Formats: C-alpha cells, structure tokens, sequence
C-alpha cells in the first residue's frame, strides 16, 4: 500500500515470528530463526490500543429513554418522533461505516510506515556493508554472528568495525 | 549472513472493510458493533423494572380487579407491559391524558399507596358497597376497581357530597377519579335519584366542574354507559376537594410518589430477571463497553448508538499475508 | 537510452477542494451532490398522489361543490395540494383535528366512498332536501358539502333522531359530521323549531355530547353562525350511533380505508406527470443515486440527506499539471 | 506532494499517456513513446472505484415525509420541527463538506504514493546499472533494446545479463 | 564541512491529543472550542431584549399590579425573565395556551398597547369601577390587572353586553380576556345578578362560549373563586366580538403587533447590558468565530455547536522536541 | 512518527531556528547557524491555515432558539424536546472530539512527510558530493562557502563543478 513495505517490497508476513507484529529473520554460521522488534512492536500496540480506546471512550451518551407513547390522535408529533429516530439512526449508521472504512486504511497503512521505517533504518545503519537483495533482505558483506545480528536488531550496528572485511568481499564480489 | 525484515502472520481468518479494499484478512481486529443482547428485561442501575403481567398501566393504576395491586415496590427504573396485557378500564369510557401519565410513572424512586378516602369512614350518607358491575367480573362476581370506589345513592337518598384530603404525606399525592356518565335517565335514577347532577373537583392547580352526558353507546363490556377517569398530581401540601350530587366515582386509593428524572415502558413478552444492566434493549440487556449496537432502536439507559450496521470491524493488526 | 516514470495529464477542469489547498484541477472527480430535479410530480412505491385541483383536504374529504370526488376505490402515496387551493369549509366554522385528519389521509393502502346513510331512505321524519346554503354555492345556486346532509326540521317538527350503523366492512370506516351553531333563536326555531337541542355521537372509542353556542359571530362568507366539523376512525367491529333534537349535519358518505405507513403532503403548483420516483421533492423529483442533495429540505421517499453546499465534488483521478 | 513524487522530483504530468493514470516514458534506439503501467494503473482504479462507492452506498436511508403541518396553537411544535431539520441540515452539510475536503487530499495522496512506490520498485531493479537524472528518470549505462525495456515495466528486469557491460561504461 | 536539515522547537507548552498518542506538545496549535462568554444579555439583531424583572409574561401581558409596561419597548430580539419572576396572574385560574403566547411574544419588530375598548365610552350599562380585588394589591389596596376590566352590575342589573373591534390596525391586535369562575351563587349574585350566565367570543377564526363553573375551590391568595385567561390574534380587518350575561373580563388594552422570525425565552439572573452579540447563552453572550462550544445547550441566535468537550485543540505546528 | 524522520532519523527539532518551520543549519568556514527554507515554510503555513479556515469556516448555522417551554402536561413533548437536544449533543461531541484526534494525526505526519521531502532533495542535488552522517546531515566531502551552502537550499547544485574536487576525497 502507501508506504511500499507491507505486500510491496516484503511479499509477505511470516507465521514463524509469532512474538510481534514486526521483526526479522537471520542467517549464520549458530543457526536461523525470527525474532520481533520490541520498540516499534511495543509503541505501535501502544498507540493502537489508544486509537481503539479513542473511537470508542468520546461516546460517553446519556441517560435516554428513546421511547414515547402516542394516542390515535397525536400521528403528527409520533412521526416527528419517528423523524428524530430515523435521522439520527442514518447519521450514527453512516458515519460509524466511514469511521471504519477511512481508520481500517489508515491502520494498514500506519503498518506499512513502521515495517517500511524499519527497512530503512537498518540500511542506514549497514551502509555499504551488506546487499540490498529485495524482499526487505540484507546479505552481509561480512561475517555477522548473533552477536553482530542483535547489534543491527538493536540498532548498535558498528559500521566501521565490520568495514574492512566488507569492502574485501565486496570488492572481490563487484571482481 | 542474512538479516531479513519481516511481519507478522497468523491462523487469523477475522476480515475488516477498508475505504480501498473489501475483504481484507488481518491479524488483529475489534468489533465495534455489540450484536449481542442477553434475553432479559433486567434491573436498571440496581433498579428492578414494575413489571405488569396481564395489566396495563390504567388496569394496575385503577386498580382493576385482575390486577395484584397490594404487591407493587417503591421504587422502578422502568414499567414493563406485555404484548397481549388487555386488563385496563373495565369500564368502558376516556381514560384523559392517559399517555401522559404513563410518561410521568415509567420511573419512580418514592411510591406508596394510602387509603386517601378510607372506604368505612369517609362516606356514612352515601352507598359504598353497591357500584360493583358485570363491566367488571372478578372471580365470579359482578367487582370493580380497588383504587376508586363507585358511590351511589344510600336507598333514595344521593344527599350533596363534600370532602376534601390535604396532603400530609411530603410528596406529590397522585390522585384519580371517575365521572360516570350513564346510559338513561332511568340508570341516572337507579344509581342517584337526582336527574340533574354535576361532579366538581378542585386543587390549588386543578379546577373542572363535569356534567353527566346520559346517552346509549354502542354496547361495550355491557356498557352502553360511559366512565371517564381523572387524574392530578396534588403538591406537598395542596388541597384537592370533591363536590358531586351524583355520578362520582370516588378516588379511594391514591399514591404518594417522587417521579424519577426519565424513564420509558417496555410492550415486551422478554422475561425479567435478577440481573444489572446500563442498557435496556425491549429484547435483552446490553453491555455498554461499545460506541454502538443493533439490537434495537428504542432502548433506555446510558447505551450505545444504535445503527443498522451488521458488522463494524476495526483492524489493530495488519493484513494477514501467510502466502 | 531513457526510462522515465510519471503520471497523467489531460484536458480536464474540474476542480475540487482539500483540507490543504482550494480549487485544484484533477484528471478525473466525481460529484456527490445532487443539484437537479425533474420538475414533475411522480409516483413514489409505483403509486401516484392524489392531487387536490382547487380544494384542501377539508373541501375533498367533506363534500365542496368545487371539488372532484372519488365514487370508486382509490390510493394514493401522497397528497397534492396547490398553493391557490381555496375550496375548503364553504359554511365557516371550525375542522376539528383537522392536521391530525390531514396526516392520517395523506397516504392510504385503500380508500372508497360508500352512502352510510342514504339519502332515500334513512330521514322520513326530517328534511334532506333543505339544508343548502348561499355560502356553499355551486353553478349559481344554494348548495351544501356532497358527503353531508345539513338535516332540518319536517314542517314545524324535528323528533329525536336516532341512527347507528355497524362496520360491516373488514376495515376502519372515517365518518364525518357537522354541528351546526346559529346565529339567531329565530335560526334555532327556523332551521330545527326545537330551540334547546343537543347532539350525540358515539361508538366504542367515541363520545361526545354537542350543545349549539347559539350567538352572532362576525359575518364570514355571508355567514353570522357557524359550523364545526367533527370525524372518526370506526373500527371493524364497530358501530356508530347519532342521537339529535336538532343542528345535526349528518353523514350521507362515508369512507372505508387502510391507513399507509404514513406519508405526506406536497402544497405545489408543480404538475403531476405519469414519472416514478424514489425520492419526491414540492420543486419535483430527485435521484437517489447520490448520497446527498440541495434541491428541497422537505421531501418523501427514500431521499438523500439534504444539504446546504452548492458543491460536493470528490477527487478521483490526480493533479491536473499540463506543463 | 505527501510522498514527494506528484509536483516534487516528477515536476509534471503527461499528457501524451492517455492509456493510465502512472507510466513510463520509453526512449531507446529503436523508437519512442508512452505506457501505462496496467498493474499500477488498474489497482489504483479498482480501490478508487471502491472509495467512491463506499462513499455514496453507505448512506442508504429509509422513507420518510419530513414535511409536518401544524396550527396556529401549535408553534412550539412548529419549532422543534424546524430545530430537527436545521439540527440534521447542520450536520450532514459540515460532515459532507469535511469529508470530500479531508477524502480529496488523502486520495492525491494516494497517487503520489502510487508514483513514488513505482519509482522506487524501478530502481531497485536497475541498482546500479542506470543512472537517476531527475524528473522520476533512468539513464541507462547499456544498450536497454525494446524487449529490455518491456522487462524493466513488467518487472522482470536482468541485472546480470547488463551488470559487467554498464561497469565498463561508467568509467 | 556540513548542512544539515531539521525543524522548528520553541517554548510552547500547548498539548493536544492525536488518535495514537495522549498528551502531544506541540510548537504551535488552535483552539476550536469556545469556552469564554461576557457574562451580559446582550443585542440579538441589534435590538436590545424585553427584561421582564419581577414579573413574567403573564402578569406583564395581563396588567398586572406590579408589571407597569408600554416604556418597555415597541421592538425587542428576545424575552429575558428571571428565574424568581414571581408577578403574573395574581387573581388564581388557568391561562389558556399560556406557553404557545409566550413563543408568539418572544421576539417582536413592532408592538403598540392601545385601548380596544376605552374604559370611558365601552360599557355604558355595566360598572367598569369595581372590577378590583385583595388578589391584585397595588401599594397595599384592592387593584386589578391594567389591560382587564371586570366588569360587574351597574344598581342590580348586568343587561346583555354585546361589543366588537373590527381592527383596524395594518397588523395583527393580541387582544386578551377573561372568564371568572365564582366560588359561590351568592359571589356570582353579588357581582353579576344573572346566576345563569354565559361569555361568548368571535371573530373570524375564533367561537367560543364559556359557561361559568361556580364552586369552592381551594383558597390561592384569599380566592376560592377562579379566572380563567384567554388570547386570540385577530388578523388586520377582522372584527372581534364579545357577549356577555355576566362573567366577563373584558380587554380594555390591546396589541397591534408584528411577530419575528424566531427567538425565545431566556431565564435568567444575568445582566442585561448595551453589549451587540450574534449569539446568547442563560450565562452570558458568546463572541463566535470558532464551531464548537461547552457554555450552554440552550441559545439564540447564529451560534457555534454545544459540544460536552471540555478541550478541542487542532494541532498546525510540529511535535515540540527543544533537547 | 509515520515517515520515520521527525523524532526518526532526525532525533530533535532545533530551538536554534525561530526563522520557520523547517530549515537547515550550515557548518562550513565562514561562520556556522540556521536558516528556515521559505519554499516549504510558506506553503506549509498557507496550507496548515486552509486546513484550519475549512475546519472552522465549514461550519456556519442558521439562527435557532434552542430552549423550548412545556406545560406540566407536555412530560412527552419535553422529554422529545430533550432527545433532539441530547442527540445533537452526542453527534456533535463525538464528530469533534474524534476530528481533533483524526487531524492532529494527520496534521503531525504532513511535517513529517515535509522535512522527509526536504531532505530527500538535499540528498538527491549532492549525490556523491557529500556523505550521510544521519541525523539529516550531510558532510560535504568537497569546500562549500556561505554562497555554495545558499545554492544547496536554493534548489540550484551544480554536481559537475565539484565532482573530481570531493571524488578525490574518497579514501
Ligand atoms: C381481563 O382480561 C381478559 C382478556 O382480554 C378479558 O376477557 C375477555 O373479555 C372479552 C370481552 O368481554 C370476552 O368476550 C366474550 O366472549 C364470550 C365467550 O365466553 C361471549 O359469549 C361474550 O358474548 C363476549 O363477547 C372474552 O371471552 C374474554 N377473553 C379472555 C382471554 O379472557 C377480561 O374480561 C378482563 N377482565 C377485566 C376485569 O378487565
Ligand atoms: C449496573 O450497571 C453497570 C454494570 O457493570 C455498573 O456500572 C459501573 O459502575 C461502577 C461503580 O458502580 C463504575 O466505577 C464503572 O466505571 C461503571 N461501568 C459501566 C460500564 O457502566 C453499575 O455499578 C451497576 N449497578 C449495580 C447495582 O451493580
Ligand atoms: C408580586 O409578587 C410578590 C412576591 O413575593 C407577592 O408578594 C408575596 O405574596 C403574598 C401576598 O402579597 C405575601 O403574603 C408574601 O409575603 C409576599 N412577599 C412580598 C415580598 O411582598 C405579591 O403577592 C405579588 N403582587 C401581585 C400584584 O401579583
Ligand atoms: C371556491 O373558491 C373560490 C376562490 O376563493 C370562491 O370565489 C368560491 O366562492 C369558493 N366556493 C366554495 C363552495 O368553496
């Protein structure tokens, strides 16, 4: 969607990271396995609890009786009784819809934003020392224990430590 | 080495609508929309409602002789009548600003019936025992309504009625009447001897002298009279008099009451049952922790919006791509 | 060799709004807004309105002699009244819920005329014939309403009348009738000889007893007396009696009818045209089509929600930048 | 515009892409012209279609008369008639006028994303073997043939078949 | 060398509340909820309002005692009443439609008291004297309302009255009257002789006749009789007739008036002032601009909307981040 | 929050840059502070305040009495009277209250999406030129004076003329 991420440049979601809505996946010498990013996971549950509480908190209503009794003789006002029922029952219908439709795409595409933030700040962080290899993939220039791995998820990625063994890599890559 | 960026799929088969996209799977969603009612006809903020089995409002107000009567509570969030609840005016005729009396009883939180005109002492010149009708049987017998009591002539004698009740209770005195208007001047006769009569009642706020219309309508009950009945809210220390020469039916019971803010009634056939509720659907009780429902238009209570939505589903996950 | 990604251009004006920035030129943009009309009045559910010509609802339902009459079965989805129509009480006086009987008229499922008391045959003891009036006239001559007989006294005699009919119909029959009030106790004396008469109509929801006020109102369409008119609603297994010494205007015609879902009436000079609609405005009729409209604030049918904007359109395509 | 691309780095539009909202401008030794990008373009129509129609269809509303008549002894009900209509009136014309105002920038938006994502998607294909000029363009450092180019739309773009041939021509 | 890119942080300490996070400092914000009012009933249309003080519309209509009127504007945009207003029908009865005048009263763009009815010239046959009561003291002596008079027997004789306005005005004349309900025969003797007696009223739209209803009702300010208030427009050129056998209180002052748009009532302690407002609150006048406001749920005039917000802020700058 | 630069990669605004909303902050050899860009301030500040106009000028109304009065037999026309009222009330309430968060919302993010836009053309005018250090700021790899630096938010950066003076400055 808007910001290319989600159903974009990542294909599609992962059933194997179980423990967040956004995160990654890694490869190495020790093994493989997903992990979930607890910072953008926790403020985007945070914030998503807070647009949910926000649609339905600012109801709040009063103490209403909505029923009123009218003779054979008194259509008139029961049809302008039935007017205020009817009007407000097509107002509360057709903006309740909208609200839902109009915050159902601003949700997917705020979704789309920190999966796509999150692409990028991990490319700013390793620089030339890996490859952008599409699928919100990195391959690593150099060799990335978990350690390094959890430094990138982290977002203490040392770029000049790593830098030698990569521009070799590279360079013999780019040969 | 790789480090891929990735989101989060599921066994998720929940849908939400977007403005761009239908059917949308995402991972996590709410539900808005409270579709549920629990089948009920529940205590209103810790208030039971007054139900009326097969009595109406006018039928358990007047005091119809198929209605308990003796059995109320001092207080109800709301008034329950039943689809098919006939008992009311047994006596043909216009029950005046009925409605409106409805209106000003749905709720109550003060409410206590007291012999007004005490049936053994208040009237000694005039016939109190007799004024039972076929308009009303109760269990066999020719009967009428236990709130009022319908005076006519001691043997011949339908001397001048007078007498007045203050208002000692520190409440509003609901106070209801009769007039009754009979079909001949024989039945005038038989029931007060006097042929021309007036019936004048009389408060502070309240002033309407009635004259009898004797005339046959079209048989109702066995009726071809007429009844019509009376109602005014005395203040806490106002006067309502009663002045007649005949066709009077006497107020007996009346009601000291504290109206509550604003209620309704519920026409329902849905059980009451011992349980609390904000929202009061004709239907079923509704929990409140949602903006709307669609349940039921008319409902009473602090309670969501009704809208005739059938799903109203807001996405907190994502889509849900497990490809 | 170049590879350049872009967007479209054309020739497109239309220019909507944002948030952000007024009159923007788009490639493409729809409008939610319904501005325009047919200028006719239409049928609504297939049902096309009872037009009045020259009357009210007062002169249609009583009998004016300016006005068309419905002999047969009939139905209507709304009524269509003109902003001229004068034909109304022709003898003044006033129409007794009249608003009420308006909307209770303005739409009905059936409707059809029958002689609930035949002129022929129902009065052998009173004047059918007499009973015309200057302030009712018709082709240069006395006249009265067609659904009414104004009854009055046979050669210096007026008995007690006494007629009832029951509702052998399967549905509610509305009566109508008049009280006559002179303005003289010579018009008392001239018209019903009886000098202190009383009326009474009554049915199983209905009563009322009617005393002519007998006194010179100021001279409206040469009258110094005046003439209230009185209806209602027989149910079924009902039936209505009428009990007179005299001013009695009564029915000759009445009316079998199936109230609709309730609906209204247009007062417009707009014709009536063999055109279906959804949604009827006075100024003539709308499409549904669009969400909303700023044709009429008052309209029948399923209608969009009326609007004060001149403009509601919704951008769709891009930018327009032609460079 | 939000996304940059609409009147941002693409300065302008074409009217000469008649065939889709979002395009390209091929330019190479075998001829010239415009073409829409028809997975882009057709998307963008069917979730606008849908925008439309979600807007105009949820409205729906069931019959009424709204007109009320009243007499001269009734004029407090005359009044919470008119107090109902102008309620309602003052309500749908502020909400009808905030939503095509706040709709009409999100779905500008909407096109701007649609134009950057495409620009982006483009560039990720080419890397390095083309060369960014400005005006959402792609200066090819090889010989990108017809059948190259209706690879780099489609999105089945070759880097390899390019990659040493665009290294020798960037130096 | 460096350039770097970056954005604005002040001294603002301004919040407002996003849909995903609570408390927002903002660089810059604005308010769109009005919560500031001047505490003065001010000028609606440019005309000042109709402050009533002590009395209220009925005893400032009727002339009562203590509400000494006409100096009190021709032209006014709204009625102010307090909430004390004790002064209104100090002679106890029913004011008929009493709350449909008080809506017709409420703002006027012209309004002339006039004598239909001279005290001097109109009533040569009946006492216009006496006419005073201990219900309508003015500065501790037997008074009556200034608009009224009561007519009574002139030396043992009260001949039929018979008198009528043909208005001649170019508006609509409000004429005013009354019907008194005796508590006794011996009061109804004593004022009017008749004992059987009747009051009758026309014109073209309006009949009626009232028939007096003699009985103790309960003591209000010393009276066990009751007064009956009755009002009528009567249309330019339409005559208006009054009859009469006693019971009466005539209009001796009516008004030519010219009904406006549409204002009410405000009830209220707070001061009037010389203050030009577009919109008024019970609690004081709002200067506008903005669309929402938490002053008041009732108002006049081209208002913002009553929203129970107590805060409503739109963010224009950025998220405030100094460091 | 949602283009990741405020509070994002550029950490915190400057208190430093009273001259407008979004700006730069140069450090070369002749004296080193802020300027706001104008051509982006201006148009932010005309288009912020439409927003504002639209919200606030939407509105209008006509000239309404509100309160009605009832008689004490009138319990069901005022209690009508006070739906009408309470139902505008949670109309109104609910539609401000939620328009308030909505467009704080979006309001926030269109300053974010703005400095993104100003930095991505920075970015774009440099190329190899100068170096991303994060945080928005480029460190020039090539001398660029008080008039260079000017040229740079000008929209006007000529790559060629210092493009072998910072390429031989890649080591
Ligand atoms: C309390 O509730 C019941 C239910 O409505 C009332 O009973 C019903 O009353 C009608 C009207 O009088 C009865 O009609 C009669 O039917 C008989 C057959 O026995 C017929 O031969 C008569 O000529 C007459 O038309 C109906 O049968 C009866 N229905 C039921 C369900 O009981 C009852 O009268 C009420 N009592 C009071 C005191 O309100
Ligand atoms: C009846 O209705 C609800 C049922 O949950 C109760 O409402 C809560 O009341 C408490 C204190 O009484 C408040 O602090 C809550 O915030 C309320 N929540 C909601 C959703 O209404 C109410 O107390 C109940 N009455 C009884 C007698 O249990
Ligand atoms: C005007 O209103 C005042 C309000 O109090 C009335 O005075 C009260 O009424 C009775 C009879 O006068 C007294 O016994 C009370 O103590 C009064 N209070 C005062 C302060 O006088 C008065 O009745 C009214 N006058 C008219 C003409 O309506
Ligand atoms: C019908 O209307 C016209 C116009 O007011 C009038 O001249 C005529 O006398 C009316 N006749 C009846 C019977 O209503």
């Amino acid at each position: 969607g808007l910001f290319g991420a989600i159903a974009g440049f990542i294909e599609g979601g992962w059933t194997g990271m179980v423990d967040g809505w956004y995160g990654y996946h890694h490869q190495n010498e020790q093994g493989s396995g997903y992990a979930a990013d607890l910072k953008s996971t926790q403020n985007a549950i945070d914030e998503i609890t807070n647009k949910v509480n926000s649609v339905i908190e600012k109801m709040n209503t009063q103490f209403t009786a909505v029923g009123k009794e009218f003779n054979h003789l008194e259509k008139r006002i029961e049809n302008l009784n039935k007017k205020v029922d009817d009007g407000f029952l097509d107002i509360w219908t057709y903006n309740a819809e909208l609200l839902v439709l109009l915050e159902n795409e601003r949700t997917l595409d705020y979704h789309d934003s920190n999966v796509k933030n999150l692409y990028e700040k991990v490319r700013s962080q390793l620089k030339n020392n890996a490859k952008e290899i599409g699928n919100g993939c990195f391959e690593f220039y150099h060799k990335c224990d978990n350690t390094c791995m959890e430094s990138v998820k982290n977002g203490t990625y040392d770029y000049p430590k790593y830098s030698e063994e990569a521009k070799l890599n590279r360079e013999e890559i780019d040969s | 080495d790789t480090l891929c960026i990735g989101y989060h799929a599921n066994n998720s088969t929940d849908t939400v609508d977007t403005v761009l996209e239908k059917n949308v799977t995402v991972t996590h969603s709410v539900n808005l929309l409270e579709d549920k009612h629990n089948g009920k006809l529940c205590k209103l903020r810790g208030v039971a409602p007054l139900h009326l089995g097969k009595c109406n409002i006018a039928g358990w107000i007047l005091g119809n002789p198929e209605c308990e009567s003796l059995s109320t509570a001092s207080s109800w969030s709301y008034i329950v009548e039943t689809p098919s609840s006939d008992n009311g005016t047994c006596y043909p005729g216009d029950f005046i600003d009925y409605e409106e009396l409805r209106e000003q009883l749905s709720s109550v939180s003060s409410f206590e019936r007291f012999e007004i005109f005490p049936k053994t002492s208040s009237w000694p010149n005039h016939d109190s025992n007799k004024g039972v009708t076929a308009a009303c049987p109760h269990a066999g017998a020719k009967s009428f309504y236990k709130n009022l009591i319908w005076l006519v002539k001691k043997g011949n004698s339908y001397p001048k009625l007078s007498k007045s009740y203050i208002n000692d209770k520190g409440k509003e005195v609901l106070v209801l009447w009769g007039i009754h208007h009979p079909s001949t001047s024989a039945d005038q006769q038989s029931l007060y001897q006097n042929a021309d009569t007036y019936v004048f009642v009389g408060s502070s706020r309240y002033s309407k002298k009635f004259k009898p219309e004797i005339a046959i309508r079209p048989k109702v009950r066995d009726q071809e009279g007429r009844m019509n009945y009376y109602w005014t809210l005395v203040e806490p220390g106002d006067k309502i008099t009663f002045e007649a020469t005949g066709n009077l039916v006497v107020p007996r019971y009346a009601f000291a009451m504290e109206r509550n803010a604003g209620s309704g009634i519920i026409i329902s056939d849905t059980p009451v049952h011992d349980c609390n509720t904000t929202c009061q659907t004709p239907k079923g009780a509704i929990n409140t922790s949602l903006p709307f429902q669609n349940i039921h238009p008319i409902t009473i209570g602090k309670c969501p919006k009704y809208v005739k939505s059938t799903k109203l589903r807001l996405a907190t996950g994502l889509r849900n791509i497990p490809s």
